[PDB]
């Protein structure tokens, strides 16, 4: 109910991005939504005398046909002072990724309650756009605390732990961590019992996605078991044991590369000696091991890297420095995606992400395998996140490819 | 006298740091000064300018041309920051329409009363004898950063109410102007537009051109739409600047216009910034430009928008990574066309440029309808599915048909994903001297088959690629290759028909007669039999 002062980083102006072409349809939806928010207060017209801007679209959340507002708060985010508060900076809930199910609720809704501070409002602006540009864009600002703004959850935290007081020191086996517009709640619990509290901890925020990290673990570095080897099996071992010894400092692919000798057939059979077969098993159980010296920096950014496996599959790695993995996935979920490549590649980079937020607390900086015009046209049209990540593009092939599959 | 409603002002401020702008007063003719003195004592009669003093230390300069000019360029460095063109294909078919331009645009709209101390202006009397008359603006002043921002706010928020309650009209708003269709029949139209005019007469708005309308570069007739009268100069010595005109008026010809091409023309401009130059035309270009006054031998004309239509985009290769499009409802008849040439690049393939293509059109397509078009590409359903299926990147278009209208977007050869059995095995290799540029390419296989070709000028990735080529020459319908190349794994991998190197493209040209290639990579230097390097190094 008391607005509380923020301010921008030292020597850096508010936001002016071009928002983007949007559909008919999205235009309406966000007509009719804006226009309702605006009756609420939530936000109000603005003269020509703010120059900022901030990108605005519409989505649709999993299991619903109503359009949600979709703003993207990046510049905006980054041009945000960054958040300390008498928190002293929460540290991640480590306890949330080992738990055996995550659920992720979406609190927006709350949001609106709170007033924004009266003067930093000029930088929350965006513009609803017109088709062939006929109508100048109908232009807005928040009165009270924007979806997808970094300082939104800083603020409302204060509000969210006295409103999550009695839960917690009811059950307090249940962790609870919170990202952007999104709460994240951990249990041990059976997924009827699960379902039921989950049901009682949002009547809970009235009256004021189902995860399974257990599930999702690290995966090694296999090679192939044969009774029978040709020379390509044996060259593509060697270029993926080279490849590997990046990672482990014992690889050792001589003896293996001895088997090589001579001009070969690719199709033809070539036995193992003892001394190869000897490397081979060395070189598993080296790739049984852990790798050493991998930790995570919290001043570093994470990066995830992506590859496109063919027949809907997917392989991932997050990590902060080449070669030191901290997560390694493979997404081969298919819902609808099963035509559609840019569709399926949205919906592994929202994956990761929010794996991501779980583990780390924190978004990576995606290099998508896809040409930057493709992904800008399509990618908004997929998207059911309330947050977007930073990403790149890699337009040379890989060859580190197969050896992720 | 019935009180005008009134206009609530747009409240401006100056950059932070800085204070209104003083700058002294050119010296000017009795003439231009009488005339000044003339025009500024009827506006301040106007109430548009109010007579100051001493007190004000801001001073903006002002010239005569009679026209008062004010230069507000200072203040406009000063002033703080404030808040495209629609197209005529993308206008829906309205039984009638009007055009209104305000009188007095920006006069008519009153300055931010704290403001209005930093427009100040002084009209230098005769002789110097006395001190300049003083002046200040209290209305939007021509010339100024603010004036179109807060005019364009100003008409809009006046003209919201009479929108909502006259649905069955529509109006758009560009910038001084408005335009009001209807289907309505012409005696309620012209009522509406009285009703209309009077509606923006009570906030004090005056307004008064009729079909075919020339707006913005552009013909708007009743029916239909095309652009104005495109210039093309006939010169016998050409300059940089004389084709950077010339590509731009062949661009904005090839919206309406099919067939033009800009690409001959703008080869000549890699490398300027040099505004004068006489350079030369290659048939090519000679005949392109010959082939574009062809084009625009014979007037051709765009329709309207109608939304109960779908919406169809149909594309043809051009040649040399050039692509046309057009955008129509129905056969035969335009909303417009267009052009798109190849990026920047080494190595390229048709169905990567017919994919980016597709989103540019997509892209425009949204801009002026607010939709996708269904597509019709010169390109078969089972191209783009081995295509995309096999392609390492992502890859989407929107949905579309197959249209045959050669030439056709092919895959004009496939890799395998296997090795193949019964075929030769051929372990190629390549490696230069840097200093000398001397080096060797070439291959061994298991059927004892061998060749090495001593090269001159010449590097290691060139003979990387020469080994793999003499290995497709000497080599059967089918082929496995070997290679420890990483950059030539990566250039085949990447699957160009056509590249700039003649290398790759003979490359290509060998891969198009084969039956199967299979290419398989192997670290260098690891020991591994057939990989020759020694036979390379000598
Ligand atoms: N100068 C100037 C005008 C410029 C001008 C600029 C714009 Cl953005 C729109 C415009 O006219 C229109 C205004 C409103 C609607 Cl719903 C359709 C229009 O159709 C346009 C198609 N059309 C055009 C002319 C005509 O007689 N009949 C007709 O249906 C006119």
């Amino acid at each position: 109910i008391e607005t509380v002062p923020v301010k921008l980083k030292p020597g850096m102006d508010g936001p002016k991005v071009k928002q983007w072409p949007l559909t008919e349809e999205k235009i309406k939806a966000l007509v009719e939504i804006c226009t309702e928010m605006e009756k609420e207060g939530k936000i109000s017209k603005i003269g020509p005398e703010n120059p900022y801007n901030t990108p605005v679209f519409a989505i649709k959340k999993k299991d619903s046909t109503k359009w949600r507002k979709l703003v993207d708060f990046r510049e905006l985010n980054k041009r945000t002072q960054d958040f300390w508060e008498v928190q002293l900076g929460i540290p991640h809930p480590a306890g949330l990724k080992k738990k055996k199910s995550v659920t992720v609720l979406d609190v927006g809704d709350a949001y609106f309650s709170v007033p924004l501070d009266e003067d930093f409002r000029k930088y929350t602006a965006f513009t609803i756009p017109s088709i062939n540009n006929e109508t100048p864009g109908i232009r807005y600002q928040y009165n009270v605390l924007p979806q997808g703004w970094k300082g939104s959850p800083a603020i409302f935290q204060s509000s969210m732990t006295k409103i999550l007081e009695p839960f917690k020191k009811q059950n307090p086996d249940i962790v609870i961590y919170q990202y952007m517009d999104d709460l994240y709640v951990g249990s041990d619990l059976e997924i009827g019992q699960h379902r039921t509290k989950i049901e009682e901890l949002r009547q809970h925020l009235l009256r004021w996605y189902e995860l399974h990290p257990d599930k999702w673990t690290v995966q090694p570095i296999v090679l192939p078991e044969k009774d029978s080897w040709t020379v390509n099996d044996i060259q593509k071992l060697v270029g993926k044991l080279n490849w590997a010894s990046q990672i482990y400092p014992g690889i050792k692919v001589r003896q293996l590369s001895k088997l090589l000798r001579g001009t070969k057939a690719l199709t033809e059979v070539i036995p193992l000696t003892e001394e190869a077969e000897l490397e081979l098993a060395e070189n598993r159980e080296i790739l049984k091991e852990p790798v050493h010296g991998v930790y995570y920096d919290p001043s570093k950014d994470l990066i995830a890297e992506i590859q496109k496996q063919g027949q809907g599959q997917w392989t991932y790695q997050i990590y902060q420095e080449p070669f030191k993995n901290l997560k390694t996935g493979k997404y081969a979920r298919m819902r609808g995606a099963h035509t559609n490549d840019v569709k399926q590649l949205t919906e592994a980079v929202q994956k990761i992400t929010t794996e991501s937020i779980v583990i780390w607390g924190k978004t990576p900086k995606f290099k998508l395998p896809i040409q930057k015009e493709t992904w800008e046209t399509w990618w908004t049209e997929y998207w059911q996140a309330t947050w977007i990540p930073e990403w790149e593009f890699v337009n040379t092939p890989p060859l580190v490819k197969l050896w992720y599959q | 006298m019935v009180p005008i409603s009134p206009i609530e002002t747009v409240p401006v401020k100056l950059k932070p740091g800085m204070d209104g702008p003083k700058v002294k007063q050119w010296p000017l003719t009795e003439e231009k000064i009488k005339a000044l003195v003339e025009i500024c004592t009827e506006m301040e009669k106007e109430g548009k300018i109010s007579k100051i003093g001493p007190e004000n230390p801001y001073n903006t300069p002002v010239f005569a041309i009679w026209r008062k000019l004010v230069d507000f360029r200072e203040l406009n460095k000063r002033t703080q920051d404030f808040w495209g063109i629609p197209h005529p294909a993308g206008l829906k078919k309205k039984k009638s329409v009007t055009v209104l331009d305000v009188g007095d645009a920006y006069f008519s709209v009153p300055l931010d009363e704290d403001f209005r101390k930093y427009t100040a202006f002084t009209i230098p009397s005769i002789n110097n004898e006395t001190p300049g008359i003083r002046y200040q603006y209290n209305v939007l002043p021509q010339g100024w950063k603010g004036s179109p921002a807060i005019f364009q706010s100003s008409m809009t928020k006046i003209l919201e109410p009479f929108a909502a309650q006259n649905p069955d009209i529509v109006i758009c708003q560009y910038m001084d102007d408005l335009y009001v269709g209807s289907d309505l029949e012409i005696g309620q139209h012209r009522t509406k537009i009285e009703e209309l005019r009077q509606h923006l007469l009570r906030w004090g708005l005056t307004t008064p051109k009729e079909p075919p309308f020339l707006w913005m570069g552009y013909e708007l007739h009743p029916d239909k739409w095309t652009v104005q009268p495109i210039v093309l100069p006939e010169k016998d010595s050409w300059t940089v600047n004389d084709i950077q005109k010339l590509v731009g008026k062949l661009n904005w010809a090839s919206q309406i216009y099919p067939g033009i091409k800009v690409r001959q023309l703008s080869k000549l401009l890699r490398g300027t910034k040099a505004l004068t130059e006489v350079i030369p035309l290659t048939e090519e270009a000679e005949l392109e430009l010959a082939e574009n006054r062809e084009i625009l031998k014979e007037p051709v004309h765009g329709v309207y928008y109608d939304p109960s239509k779908d919406l169809i985009a149909e594309i043809q290769k051009q040649g040399q990574g050039q692509w046309t499009y057009q955008i129509y409802q129905e056969p035969f008849k335009n909303l417009k066309t267009g052009k798109y040439a190849r990026m920047r690049g080494a190595h390229t393939n048709d169905v990567k440029q017919l994919t980016e293509a597709v989103q540019k059109i997509t892209t425009e397509s949204i801009v002026i309808w607010g939709k996708t078009p269904k597509f019709k590409l010169p390109i078969q359903k089972e191209t783009w599915e081995t295509w995309w299926t096999e392609y390492w990147q992502a890859t989407w278009i929107p949905e579309w048909e197959f249209v045959n209208t050669p030439p056709l977007v092919k895959l004009w050869y496939q890799l395998e994903k296997e090795p193949i059995v019964g075929a030769e095995t051929f372990y190629v290799d390549g490696a230069a001297n840097r200093e000398t540029k001397l080096g060797k390419a070439g291959y061994v296989t298991n059927k004892g088959r061998q060749k090495v070709v001593p090269l001159t000028n010449t590097t290691n990735q060139k003979t990387e690629l020469q080994a793999i080529y003499l290995a497709l020459q000497d080599s059967g319908l089918e082929v496995n290759i070997v290679t420890d190349s990483q950059y030539a794994l990566g250039i085949i991998q990447a699957q160009p028909d056509k590249s700039e190197s003649e290398l790759v493209n003979q490359i290509i040209e060998q891969l198009i007669k084969k039956e199967k290639v299979y290419l398989a990579w192997v670290p260098a230097h690891k020991g591994i039999g057939g990989n020759e390097q020694v036979d390379k190094l000598v």
